[PDB]
């Protein structure tokens, strides 16, 4: 066998964290049009048979809180896990409405020893966020 | 026994250290290009190949426009980071 | 167009 | 016009932030596993799929041994980083 | 078309930088068995029809010097480019026999605007080197 | 076994 077993009772969960409005004090500007992405992703993963859950404008605390809980759930009858992060960010960092969260932190909740229900199953993280401030000028 | 960091896939919208583009009415370049390729190919291609399609689309069909010279005519390339152990098919 |  | 960082592929022997293993007489786990899969599959599989095979091999068939408890029984997972725009075939 | 054109007169160049012995003052230990990797990679890429070039124990300076020169060459009749780095390292850093070289530095020599001969062609970097000091304890 |  060389391909992931996708015949489990269910394709799995698809968590979409869509942050559009940040606290004034963070200095972070609103991410317009992000609702279009979240609506699109929701419809696409629905037809792929994933149980989708949209969460909007979560604080750093809630983001971690959500990941912690999603990991403690039982994924025995689920084939895979998908997490989509739509927000501001920097290298290895994604912004909660009230402040930054380092990726590694929420990623660890799903690694081998931690989320044994997903062990051996594909954990996919789709991230729409900045990774710094460099601009690509292109060529030709 | 297998690595704890294994079976992970990070599909980033942009390359390491770079900005990422989002359009106010159309959505981010990455997401609208990802959903389009999933719809057309989820039932035909392996996942690593689909994302590659998404790379070509974002890289090819998008270019920023702005009155601010510093941000005008900028390109973007998504970054796939795989630590998967097998091929992934949604069917 | 805007940046993230 | 295309991104300047496009059409790059970084095949790392280990994941971000981790050590990488090398054997004094056999060679590094990554390289010996890469050359083996190239020989068997260069004429049959797309490059992204071959490296995936290499991921499974290193992840599956290797485990360090040492008298130093801190380094004993450690695993490793290679990390593929693609910004390629198309599929790569050596034939 | 959805696959890279590999029918150019030649498959391309394959540069293998194999560092085994570092200057005492760097404190870096010898990388035993790395010769086996370089010999193996040399034989594998030879049968793939790449023009292979083995370079051993180069200083940080020479590494950059080599990359700079390899990029200025004409790759018009070459399908792709492969660079293999065997040495010590850390996140985004690879060690020359006399000191560190940041990856980004030698990578830039081959990006779009710089190496126009490779524009649109696959530039592959295979790296056998440490990326930090974390250890993976595994599971199951 | 050794480390890089």
């Amino acid at each position: 066998d060389n391909s992931y077993k996708m015949d489990y009772p269910e394709m799995g969960l698809c968590i979409i964290i869509n942050n559009k409005n940040f606290h004034k004090s963070t200095g972070m500007t609103s991410r317009s049009g992000t609702d279009v992405d979240a609506a699109n992703l929701r419809e696409t993963f629905r037809n792929l048979k994933y149980e989708v859950r949209n969460k909007n404008d979560l604080t750093r605390e809630e983001i971690v809180e959500l990941m912690r809980d999603v990991s403690k759930e039982d994924h025995s009858k689920r084939s895979s896990f998908v997490c989509v992060l739509l927000s501001h960010g920097e290298e290895g960092i994604i912004f909660g409405t009230n402040g930054p969260v380092d990726l590694k932190k929420i990623t660890n909740f799903f690694r081998g020893d931690r989320c044994r229900s997903l062990t051996g199953k594909p954990k996919l993280f789709i991230i729409q966020a900045c990774r710094g401030t460099e601009l690509d000028c292109g060529i030709e | 026994k297998i690595p704890v960091e294994a079976d992970f896939l990070y599909a980033y919208s942009t390359a390491p250290g770079y900005y990422s583009w989002r359009n106010s009415k159309d959505g981010s370049w990455f997401i609208q290009s990802l959903c389009a390729m999933l719809k057309q190919y989820a039932d035909k291609l392996e996942f690593m190949h689909i994302l590659t399609r998404v790379n070509r689309k974002v890289a090819t069909e998008f270019e920023s426009f702005s009155f601010d010279a510093t941000f005008h005519a900028k390109k973007q390339i998504p970054c796939i980071v795989s630590m998967l152990t097998k091929e992934l098919y949604f069917y | 167009d805007e940046v993230x």
